[PDB]
Order: C-alpha cells, then sequence, then structure tokens
C-alpha cells in the first residue's frame, strides 16, 4: 500500500497543481448516475473505498477509478458498481464531526500500475503539527465547472489548538487542520485524501471534509481526522 | 418567506448543483452547494425552485 507504480512530483483545489497522471492511484472520482463528479475518495483496499459521510452517497451513485483528465477517453478506467453504504453512525450533522463513510463494491476493484490502495494509519500513530502532507482532487480550481485534470496540493498540518485560532469550539478530536498556507480544498474535493508521507509509503491521515465557505487560503482546511476513526473502519470492514 | 433566505453554500467540500431564489434578482438560480449547512432556500432543480416561488 501506499506506494504509486507512478511516482508523484510536487513543486512543495485552490493554487494547486496538476497531478502527473495516475501518480496517485488510490484517488476515486464518485459520479452519479448522469455521471456529474460530487466528491472524491481512496482505494484502501481492492473491496473498499473511504470517503466523508456529508457526500451522501448511494448504491445508485459508482465509484471511478483509474481516472486523471476526466474530459479523455483515452484513460482505461474502471466504472465501479457500489454494493453497499456504510455511514459511521456517529456522524454529526450538525458539527460535521465522525465525517467519514465506507462504501463496498460490488466488485473488486482491479489493481495496476494506476489503480492501487493508499495505506491507512494504527489509531495511535502521531502525525506531527508541521508535517507537509499532500491533498489531491478534482475540487474547483477557483470559487462553473469542476476541473478536467486531476489536481494536488501540498500543506503542512495544524496543531489542533493553532486551528481553534480561527474556528474556535468548530475543532473536534475527529477533526485534524491543515493549510492556511496558500492553498485550499475546495467544491468538489470532499471525501478525497489527505496523506502523509510515512517510512516511503504514504498513509491516509486526513479525509477532505470542511473549510472557508470561499476557499479562501489564507484559513484552513478540515479534515476528518482518521487515525480517530480507523477502528471503526476496521470494524466495519470485520464485520461486513 | 423561505425565498427570502439567502443563498447559503455551507462550509462542506461537496460539489452539489442546487438552486436558489434571488431576490435582488427576482429569479430562481444555480448556485453550487458544498453539502452540509443549507438553509430553505435550495432545491434539486430549477423547475421545483419555481414551482414554488415565481
Amino acid at each position: 500500500c501506499g506506494v504509486p507504480a507512478i511516482q508523484p512530483v510536487l513543486s512543495g483545489i485552490v493554487n494547486g497543481e496538476e497531478a502527473v497522471p495516475g501518480s496517485w492511484p488510490w484517488q476515486v472520482s464518485l459520479q452519479d448516475k448522469t455521471g456529474f463528479h460530487f466528491c472524491g475518495g481512496s482505494l484502501i483496499n481492492e473491496n473498499w473505498v473511504v470517503t466523508a459521510a456529508h457526500c451522501g452517497v448511494t448504491t445508485s451513485d459508482v465509484v471511478v477509478a483509474g481516472e486523471f483528465d476526466q474530459g479523455s477517453s483515452s484513460e482505461k478506467i474502471q466504472k465501479l458498481k457500489i454494493a453497499k453504504v456504510f455511514k459511521n453512525s456517529k456522524y454529526n450533522s450538525l458539527t460535521i464531526n465522525n465525517d467519514i463513510t465506507l462504501l463496498k463494491l460490488s466488485t473488486a476493484a482491479s489493481f495496476s500500475q494506476t489503480v492501487s490502495a493508499v495505506c491507512l494509519p494504527s489509531a495511535s500513530d502521531d502525525f506531527a503539527a508541521g508535517t507537509t502532507c499532500v491533498t489531491t482532487g478534482w475540487g474547483l480550481t477557483r470559487y462553473a465547472n469542476t476541473p478536467d485534470r486531476l489536481q494536488q496540493a501540498s500543506l503542512p498540518l495544524l496543531s489542533n489548538t493553532n486551528c481553534k485560532k480561527y474556528w474556535g469550539t468548530k475543532i473536534k478530536d475527529a477533526m485534524i487542520c491543515a493549510g492556511a498556507s496558500g492553498v485550499s480544498s475546495c467544491m468538489g474535493d470532499s471525501g478525497g485524501p489527505l496523506v502523509c508521507k510515512k517510512n516511503g509509503a504514504w498513509t491516509l491521515v486526513g479525509i477532505v471534509s470542511w473549510g472557508s465557505s470561499t476557499c479562501s487560503t489564507s484559513t484552513p482546511g478540515v479534515y476528518a481526522r482518521v487515525t480517530a476513526l480507523v477502528n471503526w473502519v476496521q470494524q466495519t470492514l470485520a464485520a461486513n | 418567506s423561505i425565498c427570502s433566505e439567502p443563498k447559503k453554500v455551507g462550509r462542506c467540500k461537496g460539489y452539489f448543483p442546487r438552486f436558489y431564489f434571488d431576490s435582488e434578482t427576482g429569479k430562481c438560480t444555480p448556485f453550487i452547494y458544498g453539502g452540509c449547512g443549507g438553509n430553505g432556500n435550495n432545491f434539486e432543480t430549477l423547475h421545483q425552485c419555481r414551482a414554488i416561488c415565481r
């Protein structure tokens, strides 16, 4: 897990940049039945995708893997049906806390150079404030259509104390902030990954969740804190 | 007076086309909703927005 066959390249989503095609192979696009992209997600193995609960995914939507340019027909993409949706029961529609949903596919994704899994952390992993990580997706590049090509951005993790100086009590323990650094997640990025590179491998630290209603690049983005939710993830996989 | 509520995108990072009733302009109008914390002035279709305001 967490080792793209095609190496991402970063300069070191608003004010992001274009991904090397295929370089974030756990990234999926969640599309409705009329074909519109509404959220992102991440492959965590060949049968399961993790995304955000507020994305409201149903068995009518589909998971699209292996995609780079949504305006292109030259990509060998996989249009994967969803067998069942598992929204975290503790998801709070009020505070957007515990913002995570698992999707079990009707048929397994076929892993390839351009399609493979991100690593998941253990509940006790520590991803230090100030760590430079990466987020990706097809959300808007300016706060109106979503961009055709996959975007990426590097951005620093914030401490929750420092994140609270912007957002106050809206920040819960099951959230982690990142950004306020010249880039911003934006509409259509939800449910996609925030990854940090731990031990030569990319690990899912955050799920794109919420932030500035205008995708301001000077305020922190907020992400579902995967370490706080990964025990629920493992129990859901085990039981279903 | 639900149509008098303002366009609210909310803070979620979803891409959800919707329609709202613009007072200034007096029309039903398309906007990108983020997926959470929306208010009443938020409809799935233009027909649906018009068929309850106008």
